[PDB]
Parts: C-alpha cells; structure tokens; sequence
C-alpha cells in the first residue's frame, strides 16, 4: 500500500489490542485499507455478521429496518406497532421521511398506532387484541387505504399468528391488511428488516393490481429505495420529470399503497438505496421483466452521470432532454462551486452510516474538493463494500460495524476535519472538537439529493466546518 | 431551483412554484380522496360525536404518552459514578434508548446491549451475558455494570442473578466490578417503573448485607425518580447546602448529562459514589421525591434500611417546597435558612405581580403521574383551573387522590382526570373542552397544529414542560422544583398568556386597539 | 353584551357584532380618509422611497430609543445603601421616572421631588431645596439623599452646590446625612450619561478627601453603569466569589429592586455601603464594565483614585467573559476557578449543539451603546449577521469602533451601523433590509406589528433583550452577562428561530411537511 | 362625628406627628372626616395647593394633564412633545386611551413625536427647529388632520414663541396647528394642564366650523371627559345609541379633531370627567347655549340614574327607551350581583386616584356590597370634594394630595381589605399584603363603564381580593 495505507494498518492493530482475544481476531476481519487495483473485496473484509456483545454498536434491529425504514413512510396506510409500547414510541417521527397530506385524516405517518401489550397479552396472546384493534382503527381512521402490522420482539416468541388476523380483517374491512414478522431479535441489524419487508411487499402488495388496466407511457419509471429524507425524493423526481419521464411510483418516501400497486406496470425501476430495495427490484426484473439500474443523485458529477445513464435506456428524445437539464442547472452548479469549494477544499472527512450513504455521498464531497480518509458502514453486506471500492483513494480505512470505542479511537488518531455520522455519534465528537454533520437526518436540513440539494449540502458543510465556535474549545488561559 | 445568494432549505424550497406543480402532478397518481371528503373527515374528528367513539376504544392505542421500562433503568443507572448501563436482550432497544435521550439532552449517552438474537429463545442468553460483560469491561472500563432487560429476555425468562454469578466465577468479568441487575419488562407499567426497579437493584447490590443504623450519619438521602431537568438535581443540592444539612442524591446524572465541550469526551462524570450508596442506610432518613413511582424504593428504605421514609410530595410549587423544607428541618433539627425565606418571598412577590393574567385561565396537561399531580397542585395555588388532566401511565389510586385534591379546591370544580388514555384522547378533549393552553412534551405540537387547523379561534397553544422536549433547545437545563423552579413555571405561564394575547391583538387596524405597550 | 359564564375583557369584547357596528357607525362622523387612501399611504411607508425621505430628517424625532439623564441618576442612586433619590426640580419628572421603573421591574421605586413651580422659576429653587431636604429627612429617614436635577432647574441655572451648602448651614438637613449631587441636564446625552454623572457625585462626596493607596485592600471594585437586569449584578458577585477575589459593586440596586412580598414594605435594602464606597480608593483597581458610558467614572478612577482603570469590554458573550476573567486573574494574582472553566465549556457545548439554527441568521438590534456593542460582538462569535445595528444615544467615536469590529469579521460584511437615529428610522430599515429577527425592547413590538401588516412573509419578530421590557413579566430577573448570561442569550436566540419555524410550518396539509418533531 | 370619625381624626393626628411643624400644620388642612349632613366642605378641607417639597407626592405636571390626558388621545392629530426627549418617552403609550385606526398612517397616538432639544436649542431656542419639524412631519405623515405642540419645561423658560410658529405653519400646511403652553412647572399638578388644554380648544379648535352646514338630529349629544380607558367610552356610547341618541362626538377617548369641531352643533353635553372638562362645557353653555350635565356610568345603580336623567332631557320616546334599555340588562346585572356580591360583601376599600374616580366608583363598589373607609384625590378641587360628600358613610377619612408616607400609614392603620390606586402605589401595598387594583389603568383590564364593564369590574375585584396568593405572605413555619 502507500504511506497512508501503512499508517492505517498500524492504526488498526493499535485499536484492536484492547479487545479480548476472541473478539479481537474477529474484529480484525471487519477492517481493511483500500487498493485502487482491486475490483471486489474478496477476503479482505467480512460484513453482515452478528454484532460483538457489549461493545456499544450503532446498529438497530429488524423492526427498525421494516417499520422504521420501509413501511413507515407510506403515508396512506396506518402502520401498527404490535407489541409493548416502547418500540413505536422511540421511532415515532424520528426519521424525516417527508410527506404531504392531512395528518390523522388521509395520512398517518406521524401517528404511533400500537397494541400496547400488557402482561395479559403476553400470557394469553395478542391476536384477539389485534383483531379488535383493527376494527377500532377502521371506525376512527376511515380514510386509510391499507393497514400494516409491524411485529415487535414478543409477538413471534409467545406464538401469535398475525397472518390469520390480517387475512380475516382484510376481508372484513375489504382493504389490504399486511402482516410483517419483523421481530427485532431476527437478523443482526436493520438489514434483515429490509429483506423481510420487501418479501412482504412481494406477496401482499405487489400483485394486487395484476391483470388490471393502466394507461402506460413509454417513459414510465419508479424511484425505488428513496425515503425522501428532508424532501430528497422530491428534489430527485423534479429532474426526472424535467427530463421527460413520468414517475409512476416512489418507494417509499411520500409513497402510497396505490403507487406501489402500480409499480409492476413501469418500464424501468430506478434504485437509489441498493441495500434496502435491491430484493424487490430483482424480483420485478424476474417476474415482470422490468429492468432496473442503480443511480446516484448526490453532487453534480454523479447527477450528470445518472441522468445520462437513465436517459440512455430510452431514446434520442430523452437523451437530448438529459443534456438540456444538465445545461439548465450548470450556472447554479458553477456558482455553488465558486462560492463553497474554496472554503472546503483540502479538508478531510470520516463517514460512518448505515448501508448506502457512506459511499453514495463521496462524489458530492469530492466535487467540493474534500477528501474521504475513512469510510464505514453499520450493516452493509460485501456487495456494498465492493461498490465502495471505485470511489476511495489508495490506503483509505474501510470498516464495518464499529463500536463506539473503535470510532472514537479512529477519530483521535486520524484527526478528520469533519465527520458525517448519526445522532448517537454527534454529541461525542463535538465534545472532542470535531465538526460534525448528521448524515442520516441531514441535521434537520436538506434535501441533499439533486441540483437543489447540492446547494444546501455545500452551505451546510461550510456552515459547520468553518463555524467560529470551533476555535473556542480551549479557554484562552489554557 | 436555487439562487446562490439565498439558498433555501426544504422549507421553504418546496413552497416554490416548480414543486407545487410537482405535487399537483404526483397527486393524480396516488388515487387521493377528494379534498372535500378529507376536510369533511377532518371536521368530524374534531366533534363530540367522534370523541364518544374515540373514548370507546379498548384495544387500539394512538400516540401514547409513556415509554417502556428499560428507558427508565438506563436513566437511573447513568446517575451512578463510573457506571455503564447494560441492557441484556436485543440491540434494537439500546439504539432507541440512546437516540431518545440524545435528542432530549443534546448529549452523548453510553449504553450497551449484549445483542441477543434468535439463538437465545432456545438457548437462553447466558453466552451473550458472559461475552457482553467481558467486552464491555475491556472497552469501557466501568466500575459498575448496571444490568436491565429488554422484553425478549423477559419473555425468555433469563435468570440474571445466575448468569452474573456464572460470569464472575468463570472469569468473564472481574469480581471487583459491581453488577447490579433488575428485571425491567416493557409490558408492565412504564419508564418510571423501570427507574424504580433499577434503583431497587442498586440498593440490593450495595446494601443487602449491611448492619445499618439510621442517624449514625446526620445526613438525608434524596431520591428523585425519573427526572429529566438538570436544574432539579442542582436546586436540591443548593437548598440542602443552604439548610446546612448534609445530603446525598442517590442517582444523580446531572454531571454526566452536562459535560463540557473542551476537546475531550468523558464517558463518566460525577454521579452517586459507591460510598454514598453503601452508607445510605446510616442516614437519618431517605426522602422519596416522586412518591407515586418510587414504590419499590419505599420498600427498600423502610424494610431494608429501617428508615421512616417520611412522606413528601414532589417539591413543585410554593406549598410543596415549604413542606419539603419543614420536613428537612424537622428531621435534621436545623432551622430554615434566611436566604431560603428570602427566595420564598420573591416567589410570592412574582405570583402577586402576575396573578391577574393567570387567574381563571384553563389548562389541559399530561405527563407522568408525579409530575402531573405536582403541576396540578401548583396551578390550583395560582388560581388557574386544570380542566383536563391526563396521565397515560397513572393508576386508579393516583386518580382517586387527584379527584380528592381537585374536589377540595375552589379551582378544581370543572376538572376532569383521565388515566390510561393517550394523546389521541387528549386531542379530542382539546377540541371539546378547549382550555386556554396545554402543558405537555413535544408530542403536543401535533395537537396544537390540529386545533389551529379548525380555526385561529380554536387553537390551543402548547407550553413545553415535561419529557421529551425535542423541538426546542436547552430546556432540559431548566429547573421546575423548589422556589427557583416555581419562579420558572410562573414566568413561563404568564409570558405564554402575554405572548398569545399579543399575537391575537397584533392585527394592524383590527385587533390592535388592545395591543398594549404595558402588561 | 356579556354572559354570566363567559365575561370578556376589552379584547375580545370589542370584536363582538354590536361593537363592530358601533365602530362602523362612528366612522361616518370622524370624516375618515377612505380605506383605499389609508392603504396606499401604509404601503408607501414600507418602501425605499419613503425610507429615503425618512433619513432626510434633521429636526423631527419619532419614537426615540433613549430617555433623559435624571432617570439614569435615580437608578445609580438606588444602588447605594439607605439612599433616597431626590430630583431637584419639577415634580412631573419624578412621577414619570417612578412609573417607568415601576412598569419594568414591577417593584416600588422611591424617589422624591422638591416640587419647583412658577414661583421657583423667578426666585430659583433654594427654598424648595431647603424645605425638600427637611421634609424628605423627616418622613423617610435616609442616611444619604442623592440629588440630581430636572431640565427646569438646569435652564434657570440653580446653583445646586450652593443650595445644599445653605441647607446644611441653616439646619434644614442634619450633618449625619450625606448629600451627593450631580447636574443631570436632560438636553445633554441620555439616561446613561445621568448615571455616570451621579456616580461621579458619589465618588466626590465619599472619597474626595481620602488619601488612598491602590492595593491596600486586595479587592476589585466593579462599576456596572445603567443596568436593568437583576441577574447581572448577581452573576458578577457570584463569579468573583468563585475566583476568591474580594470585590464591591459600586452601585448595586439588585436587593432594593427585589425585596420579598412578606407583609412588610422595605424602602431600603442592600446596596453599596458607605464603607464600600469610602474604601474604594484602596482597591487594586476598579473595572468599568460599560466603558462607553462610564466616562466621568474613568476619570475618578484614574485621576482621583490613581488606579489603573484596566480596560475591559462589557462581559457579554464567550470572549468578553474570558477577557473579564483573565483581567481579574492577572490583577488579583489568583487562578480562574475550575467551576468557571466547567461553566465555560457548558456554554461552548450549547453553542455547538445550536450552531446550525443560528448560522447566517440576520438580526437588527437597537439599545444603549455598550449593550449594542457587546451583543453585536457576541452575534459575530455565533456566526450570525447583525445587519442593522442602531443606537440612538451613541456617538461618532463609538460608531468608528463598531465599524472597525464589523470590518474585522466575515459576518460583519453586510452590517450597517446607525447613530442619532430612532425607531421610526429602524422601522424603515426592517422593511428595506428585512433581517430575520430584531432584538430590542418593548417599543419594538410596534415595528413587528407594522411588518406583519405588509404580510406574513415580511414579519420581523421581536426578541426582547434590553430596557425597558414592559409587556412581558419578570424578564428583569434574567442574566445576560458572563457565561450564565451567554447561555440565556443563546437559548433565547435559538428558541426564537425554532418557534418561528414551527409557526411557519404548522399549516395542516400545506407547510407541515416540515413540522418536524425533532429539531 | 361617630366613633369611626373619631378614630380617623385621632389617626390623622398620629400620622402627621412625623412632619416638620410648618408642613404639619399645612397638611392638617388637607384631611377631614365626612358628615352625611354636610352639603359643602367649606373651610373643612383645602385643595389644589402646591405640594410640600420632598414628601413623595403622587402628583404629575401640567404637561401630563395636557398632552397625556386631554390631547394625547385624539387619534387623527399628531402631538409634538416640544422640548428634551424625556417627557414624551415616559408618557408614550402608558395610558390606555383606546382607539381604532392604522397607527402611523391615519392615527398617531402611540407614536412619540418630539423635537429632542439638545443644548444648542436651549442656547438659541427651538422655534426654527419646530418650524422645520412641522415641515418634515407633513411630508412623512400626510394623513394627519391637525397637529398640536405640547410645551415641556424648557420652552417657556427660554423665551420661545410657539404661537407664531403655529400660525405660520398652519397657513403653510392648511391644517390646524395648535400651540399649548403646558410647561410642567406651571400649576401644582395635572389639573392646570387640563384647564390650559380646555382654553386652547376654546380658542384654536372649537370655532373652526362656525356657520358651516351640519345635518343635525334632535337627539344629538357629545360625550365630554371620557378618555376610553380600556374601551370605557365605547361601552358608554353603545348604551346612549341603544336609548335612541346620536353621539356626534366623544372627548377625547378615540376622539378626532373633526368631532370636536362638530361639537358646537349638538343638543346636549354629557360630562363624565367634571374635573378635566367642566371648563369647556361651561364655555359651550355660555357661547353656544348647549346645556350640559354630569353623569356616571359606573355600576348598575349609577347607570340607571344617569340613563333616566339624560333621557329626561329629551321626550317620552327617549324616556321610554331608557326604561327599556335598563330592563333589558336587568337579568345580566342580577346574575352578576348574585355571583360576586357574596364573595365581596362587607369588605372594606381605600381609594386614592386623581380627580374623578375616587367618588365616581363608589356606587359600583356598593352594588357589590363593599364599603369605602377612605377616599382621597391627588389633585381634585374643593368642588370635587363637595361632589364626594353625598356618597360617603359617616366618619369616612377624606383627604387630598397624600404623600407616600401618609398613604402607607393610613393603610397600616385602617387595614382595608382592598386598595384602589395607581401604578406608583401598587407594588408597595402588594408587599404589605393588601390586595390592590390599579384603578387608573384598570390593571390592563376593563372596560369598567356601562353594563358590559360592570361584569368585568365584578370579576376583577373578586379575582384580586380572593386570590389564593394573599394567604401565603407568611411562611408556614412562622
Ligand atoms: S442508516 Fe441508508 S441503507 Fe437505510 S435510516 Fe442510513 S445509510 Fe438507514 S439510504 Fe436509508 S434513509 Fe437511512 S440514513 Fe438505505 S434505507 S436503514 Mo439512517
Ligand atoms: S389620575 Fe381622573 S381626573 Fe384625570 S389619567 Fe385619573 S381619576 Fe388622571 S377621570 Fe381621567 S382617565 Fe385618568 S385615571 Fe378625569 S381625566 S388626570 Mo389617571
Ligand atoms: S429489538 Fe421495544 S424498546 Fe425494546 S424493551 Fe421491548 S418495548 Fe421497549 Fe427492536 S422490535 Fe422493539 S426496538 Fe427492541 S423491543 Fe425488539
Ligand atoms: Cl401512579
Ligand atoms: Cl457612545
Ligand atoms: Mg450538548
Ligand atoms: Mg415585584
Ligand atoms: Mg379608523
């Protein structure tokens, strides 16, 4: 490797010395230094393994991947957190999966519906409770289009059968009632919750409009895997529609049951979050013959590559329209680079997020002249580390499912100028004196997708990195 | 589109024409109900008819106003010196508990899981525990590992006491590390229950075998219970120092939730020492400052420690602060300090100065049982009417004592107390009883928005007191207890009244005849 | 009409149909301009052509942001022990000074007049002064009678010093009572000048014959100047106590402006003792904490007391408070307390937690010159832009110093500083420059109302920081200085931002896509 | 006198013992004990004398009386405080003389206009500054109807001639420009500012429409001396139009220059504040032959007496109408008395205000069963004290221009249950533990005049007298 790669390999050794022997040898396979000549990780990194016990992992659970990530955003369906009170309460309106609608009337995403298990439900089961629950929902929330049952840990453990309830209630209401077995003890992270959720979509939602008329056009697409964080999906859809495409569905940020049911009639599925929705894209390819392609709308280099590749799947009218759209926003891109690139270039960044963003935002940082010196994921799989490899400079630290301890030790030693990570990391690193941006919630700003997002992104990196407070951590007599 | 000189965030970028059109186009693809139908259904959800249906619920809960036990256990655990909260069970819970406190306190929160997965329903989670305590020790080097449980582990029936004794005997964790434990099932009671069960674990671990003698040390112990205002920990130490009465808070997280941003991360800061907990039985007495949730703690004080557990109400307001201070004076034999008498008289002067704006104002309030009883009491002392009082986690005994207090006051005549009801029930009461204002946590902003949508004449403005507070910053630094805390509550209430009155009279040429300079 | 069970006060009584018709019918008899004309003129006052005409004023003053000298002299006098302020001149002045402070502090304000009328206009006020000192001594029994003047006594040229000399020679005032005096002409300077002039009088009276030796006493004297937050006097005494550095505030009204409501009226309470003012010249040094108004004070310190008068800035915000503590440490030889370092770091943490909501916000601010200078400097440190900075009673040297400080900051690039301009000038600027918020006193509410009447998109909300604050209660009890004060400021600024954003996003179905729960 | 009168004469001696003997003897003549037989005070009390230097009187100045009370409230005129900055600043929006209008555009009451005298203006005078000021005002405030110049202390003392300026500007502006020589050293209190203001209105305003056509009615009236505190004059005007009268003008609460110029065309002048506006009423009776009378709209007893005596100036139609107004509000008045009388009856009240309210509010207190035990004015004249005698119980302490010393010493001895006075007294008595109501500004409440006011008055008196906080002054352990 180069002198950075060597420094990083000795840093790895120095950080893992604290772990007990079992753990230490296991955690060594979850880090590596990048080599621009390698196209797949091979044996250099393992991932999607069970978390070491007691290390203070950042990971969440299957319910978080399914209720929190995939189903939660669908605004026209009421989603029931089925179990004890805690889960739906902690996850109530914490993710900024934006939508428009009349809350509690035609849109239900910020309400927390729950069966609130008491001890009696544990002992006698919660199926009669769930069936009565759904009847009370239909009376009080008549405009739902559909209802989802998100299982919390105890549901599978006490032997309940939610598929029987859903079936019986769906006949009774005459609306889809969808059962999800996303108990938090399954899998190792949010990742299996994604997989479970796509598999439910496959069986309970996606075939619902099979055989039925739909007026199609040649330019029909679906946005797959974009949860509209801060309105990211909207800032993306605007460019697709300006290119001449018709966005028939968005999954699932500002997403509806209806749009998902119409997805099988599209001409092309556009996957932003590979990790969470590749499963359903793959299945629609196989069953419906709908091709799919990954794209990246973070930063001007990636947007223009994506617009051209997407347009290339159609014909000359949409290829011309891609060129026009790029040309229309070139003056805004140039003004953003002229204003903010000088304020940020040269600076080093460390990224640590879930399953997509750690690689996907790198071109946007690189358009602002910033360099990524370490990148990790919480719960990505080896195919995600493979897709990260083209975007890393030689000798970059690349890591998986790091403990708080590891992250702290990596930051102390690497001394990034900026860190992008989640709410559980933010306040530790600000106390260390390291500028930090929340790269899951956009630190309550965004969107960061698309041409409109890039402006916000550049403003926000500049705001935090160059804030005048960063010079005051040390008292002047110290 | 964006202009370089004035970049707009999500609001208000999505107000621009291009996005309003994008939304118009997307709606044709959702098979949206007619706007008129939606408005009809909104209007219906604001009626008494709907409220009657809503109050017939027996199975569905909508927008609960409580959390689960282990959250409480984690908070109790953070209040002890060099302690690492550890939750035996599934790791999803611990991500959520850390997040929830991160967003309320704006601070880092250390908690660990042992990541129990499908392998433990059949095998038990002893292996998880063994390795979890070994790794947590090695990485974080605690002196105490405070063990609570997630609902998976509760259903499973894992025997913490056994697993912990097997971990030390096999050497996973060192024997000089203290490992208090508590079962904290989420399908019983709420986060306040978890705090109290965790406190009973600490007291068992540090005092089980001690030959105590109340009064051997001339000090008082204080126990706050689940409390998320840093100021309330600080004001109690400050008043006790003024009284000149030695005191220990048992579980005080105020230092570890307020470390400085000085270039270093400190995982552990201040907190109740093991010495303080070990000597706890020799104090004169232990005062339980939130009596409705400190149930098992009361059994510890009385049965294990043989102390009186003198009964004290939550020290929220004038009269309950007076009572706490007379109780400290009676138990210690020391006089109430003159500077406390002076502070008490400045509070009285504030209440006299602001009485005309508060008298007869109607409030809706919700929260935890002790908080809601204490704030109701003080609202009655100010001549305000708590017309709608709700506590999702409160019981029938608490409800009976509430109605007793209310029936005794001139100001409680139109008051209605609700237990085991949620914020969707609270939303219907705001529309049918329409108080002037509501007191609650950030989840009440959604009710404010709903009452404003019915009309400006029906808006019920939220006053933020409680937990969690996520949409404002640094409110967790305030005080709500003692005379200092009562001054904060009086100033907040009267300025909310004057803020609303200014807003309503600020329409140039129409309502601004009453837009007075002086109030 | 009224119902027995729903009594309405003025607002909203006059919103009722019968009074709306009364108004419609009264309007026909006032020969009112038609509505259209009044709207045209209102819109015209919001434009840049009007602003241009408004800045051509050279004679007319509209909505001043300053008061007259004697008000300041009364406040300085109230800060000394057993002192009765006495304003030689016309009695209407005193009725107004008492009322103005009554409404801000919500406290009783003792001050007498010697009631000069037309008879005194030709003979001079010597008989008034004699009889006035005699009656005041008898009734109120002060140890000190602190004499200032009204504009009538200045215009007639009353020889104050000679009058009090006669009163003392002729037995109208006992030898036991000290009678400091100052000329306080309303047509020079403003209320801040009167405070300084009065301070000078006290220094001459109490130390002009002392032979002092700087550093005989190992203390510092602190001089606040005109300051209307009780918290700032208390914070300074607290910080000095944590530094373990003896200190006297010279003029401290925080006890007499906060007596307890306990059944007794206490005219006198606390304040700087005669012993503290007389031993002043032996301190190490005296720090003049509002430098721009303590001009004559600086000459006492250097020329009378022969002390350094070490320059310090108003201690508002993080860097100004670090500079005050370093100055105290280097003058005293004592180390900055760890409790103050801890507090600093908590304030830094709050700044970092909240920096993304403040960064780049644009503020308009007005007030007295020291306050505006200190606040402007702190906004710069926060990454905010003070785009419109106004101080009606500042002078050109202050304006040069402001422009130097703005010129040296990235955040001061768009900033414009205005002196000798009033709130009608400030109103035009709010419509033309449209900052996000304005920081000012209660007179600013009328500008917020005017901006709202152009439209909801044009509203500039007021944040209340300054004097006087008449339409909110108990804001005089806050702190704005030191790190405690900076926390209050940061907290008020970021929650002002968040309250305005929640209001903007709270329209159900329209802007509530960005009504987030977490901020 | 009775026992009460004897205790009060002995209290008077005791309180005055602290004063130096020249002032003691002068202050003895400012207090007496009432006798129900007495129709005139005669030699028993003196008033409208200079204040004793140095005693902390509550009195204000002529400027307050003219700018603050009489002219300030006229909404369609701009009022210039001519002199140094203080006076206009302290008086800016302190008094709740309600009006409707578009502030700074067609109504100018809360704006403070001033010539902000600097030492150059004292040295060379201000008439040139004033002239220029009026030019700037006309430019920036085109919709004014008229302009007044309120002199502050220095104007008169330096030899300025505002009347020349006023004539000159008016001709140039073509709108009334009115000069008031209300310098604060003139007179002994607010009262001389009233009088000066009335004479200015007699010379500069009132004749402006003489001989001009005005469509009259037989029921035309002017409300005189009602300053619309908290909307009191609107609460009075709704009843006089409900009885069939046409209120052509209101002086000067929500008043205009036009209404004052039209006043000489009415049939009758209804004078509420005798003290401030009896001068012009008497003048309109002498010169225009318009009769006048005093009335009192405080509480249901005085309202029904006033309405019947006003309607007896007209004919049976209006006489009937008064009876139907009174009968229609009876049920309202009875339920207010039932509710609040029981809460208030028997409690004792000390009143101390300016020049009208101390006697005027007595009947409302007696409609709620409360008793007055002491009543004083700051600046009333002997005719006001004459007008007070009928409403007092035998032996009541009746006093004039009390010092703070005196006021506190009467309170501590009489131990009233409630005090009505001003803002300068309020925070003293509240610390002494005596329920207090601001009876100049109505403690930011009101209106209190008329039927709608009596309900507000009753609610307010109860709210303060029976507040739970008054039981808390003493710490429980004492
Ligand atoms: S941590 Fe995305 S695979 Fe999933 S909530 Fe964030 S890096 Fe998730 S992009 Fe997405 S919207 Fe996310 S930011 Fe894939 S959905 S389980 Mo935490
Ligand atoms: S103190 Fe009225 S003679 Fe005058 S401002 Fe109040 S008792 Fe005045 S009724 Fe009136 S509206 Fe008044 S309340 Fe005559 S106007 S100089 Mo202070
Ligand atoms: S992995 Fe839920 S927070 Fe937990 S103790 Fe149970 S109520 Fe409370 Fe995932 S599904 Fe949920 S969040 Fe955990 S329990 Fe499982
Ligand atoms: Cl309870
Ligand atoms: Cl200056
Ligand atoms: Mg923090
Ligand atoms: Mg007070
Ligand atoms: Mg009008």
């Amino acid at each position: 490797t180069n002198a950075t790669g060597e420094r990083n390999l000795a840093l790895i050794q120095e950080v893992l010395e604290v772990f007990p022997e079992t753990a230490r040898k296991e955690r060594r396979k979850h880090m590596m230094v990048s080599d621009p000549k390698m196209k797949s990780v091979g044996k250099c990194i393992i991932s999607n393994r069970k978390s070491q016990p007691g290390v203070m992992t950042v990971r969440g659970c299957a319910y978080a991947g399914s209720k929190g990530v995939v189903f939660g955003p669908i605004k026209d369906m009421a989603h029931i957190s089925h179990g004890p009170v805690g889960c739906g309460q902690y996850s109530r309106a914490g993710r900024r999966n934006y939508y428009t609608g009349v809350s509690g009337v035609d849109s239900f995403g910020t309400l927390n519906f729950t069966s609130d298990f008491q001890e009696r439900d544990i002992v006698f089961g919660g199926d009669k409770k769930l069936s009565k629950l759904i009847e009370e929902m239909e009376l009080l929330f008549p405009l739902t289009k559909g209802i989802t049952i998100q299982s919390e840990c105890p549901v599978g453990l006490i032997g309940d059968d939610i598929s029987a309830v859903a079936n019986a209630s769906s006949k009774a209401l005459d609306k889809p009632v969808i059962p999800v077995r996303c108990e938090g003890f399954r899998g190792v992270s949010q990742s299996l919750g994604h997989h479970i959720a796509n598999d439910v979509v496959r069986d309970w939602i996606l075939n619902n409009r099979e055989g039925q008329p739909f007026e199609t056009t040649p330019y029909d697409v679906a946005i797959i895997g974009d949860y509209n964080i801060g309105g990211d999906a909207w800032a993306s859809r605007i460019l697709l529609e300006e290119m001449g495409l018709r966005v028939v569905a968005q999954w699932s940020g500002d997403g509806t049951l209806v749009e998902m049911e119409n997805t099988p009639f599209v001409k092309l599925n556009l996957v932003h979050c590979y990790r969470s929705m590749n499963y359903i894209a793959r299945h629609m390819e196989e069953k419906h013959q709908i091709p799919w392609m990954e794209y990246n709308f973070f930063g001007p280099t990636k947007i223009a590559e994506s617009l051209r590749k997407i347009a290339d799947q159609f014909d000359d009218t949409i290829r011309a329209n891609a060129e026009a759209v790029i040309a229309r926003y070139e003056g805004q891109m140039a003004a953003i680079i002229a204003k903010y690139r000088p304020r940020l270039e040269g600076r080093k960044v460390l990224l640590y997020m879930g399953g997509l963003r750690p690689r996907h935002v790198i071109g946007a940082y690189e358009d602002l002249g910033m360099e990524i010196i370490a990148a990790g994921y919480e719960f990505a799989h080896n195919d995600d580390y493979d897709r990260t490899l083209p975007d890393l400079k030689e000798g970059t630290l690349l890591f998986d499912d790091a403990s708080s301890y590891e992250l702290e030790a990596f930051v102390k030693a690497l001394k990034p100028d900026l860190i992008g990570s989640g709410i559980k990391e933010k306040y530790i690193f600000q106390k260390m004196g390291v500028p930090f941006r929340q790269m899951h919630s956009w630190d309550y700003s965004g969107p960061y997708h698309g041409y409109d997002g890039f402006a916000i992104f550049a403003r926000d990196m500049d705001m935090t990195l160059n804030n005048p407070a960063w010079n005051e951590l040390t008292a002047p007599w110290l | 589109s964006q202009t370089i000189d004035k970049i707009n965030s999500c609001y208000p970028l999505f107000e621009q024409d291009e996005y309003q059109e994008l939304f118009r186009n997307k709606r044709q693809l959702e098979e949206a109900h007619d706007a008129q139908r939606v408005q009809e259904v909104f209007a219906w959800t604001t009626t008494a008819e709907y409220e009657a249906l809503n109050f017939r619920r027996e199975a569905l809960t909508v927008d609960p106003a409580k959390a689960c036990q282990p959250l409480g256990a984690v908070l109790c655990s953070l209040g002890f010196a060099n302690t690492l909260p550890y939750v035996h069970g599934s790791q999803g819970c611990v991500a959520y508990f850390r997040t929830y406190f991160n967003r309320h306190f704006k601070e880092p929160i250390a908690c660990v899981s042992d990541s129990m997965t499908e392998d433990a329903a059949v095998f038990g989670g002893n292996n998880n525990m063994n390795l979890g305590l070994q790794n947590a020790s090695a990485l974080y080097k605690p002196e105490i590992i405070a063990v609570s449980t997630t609902c998976m582990a509760e259903v499973i029936g894992d025997d913490l006491q056994a697993f912990i004794a097997n971990a030390k005997k096999d050497g996973f964790v060192d024997s000089s590390i203290a490992v208090p434990h508590a079962h904290t099932p989420s399908f019983i009671g709420s986060h306040v229950t978890g705090w109290d069960n965790m406190f009973e674990g600490f007291a068992k671990t540090f005092t089980a075998d001690y030959q105590g003698q109340p009064g051997k040390l001339p000090k008082l112990n204080l126990v706050t219970g689940f409390e998320t205002y840093l100021g309330n920990f600080r004001v109690l130490k400050r008043m006790m120092e003024q009284m000149a009465v030695p005191c220990s808070l048992l579980s005080d997280p105020s230092e570890v939730l307020d470390t400085p941003a000085d270039g270093h991360y400190r995982m552990y800061s201040g907190g109740t020492t093991q010495q303080e907990m070990k000597e706890a039985p020799d104090a004169i007495d232990t005062l339980l400052l939130q009596p409705w949730q400190l149930l098992k703690s009361k059994k510890v004080v009385q049965e294990m420690w043989n102390q009186p557990a003198t009964e004290v109400a939550i020290p929220l307001g004038l009269a309950a602060t007076d009572e706490l201070l007379m109780t400290v004076s009676q138990l210690s034999g020391k006089p109430i300090a003159d500077a406390l008498t002076l502070e008490r008289g400045r509070l009285v002067d504030m209440m006299l100065d602001s009485h005309t704006w508060l008298h007869g104002k109607k409030f809706g309030l919700y929260g935890d049982p002790d908080f809601v009883m204490g704030l109701t009491r003080f609202l009655l002392e100010l001549g305000c009417e708590p017309t709608v009082i709700l506590s999702h986690n409160a019981n029938k005994r608490w409800q009976k004592a509430m109605n007793k207090m209310l029936d005794a006051s001139p100001y409680g005549r139109d008051s209605e107390v609700f237990i085991n009801c949620d914020l969707w029930h609270f939303r219907s009461l705001m529309f049918t009883r329409q108080p002037d204002f509501m007191i609650g946590n950030s989840y009440g902003k959604f009710i404010q928005r709903d009452t404003l949508a019915k009309g400006k004449a029906f808006e019920v403005p939220l006053i933020r007191l409680g937990f969690p507070l996520f949409d404002r910053h640094h409110l967790h630094r305030q005080t709500t207890w003692g005379y200092e805390g009562a001054m904060n509550i009086v100033t907040t209430l009267v300025n909310a009244v004057l803020e609303k009155l200014d807003s309503d009279t600020s329409q140039l040429g129409k309502t601004d005849y009453s837009f007075d300079l002086v109030r």
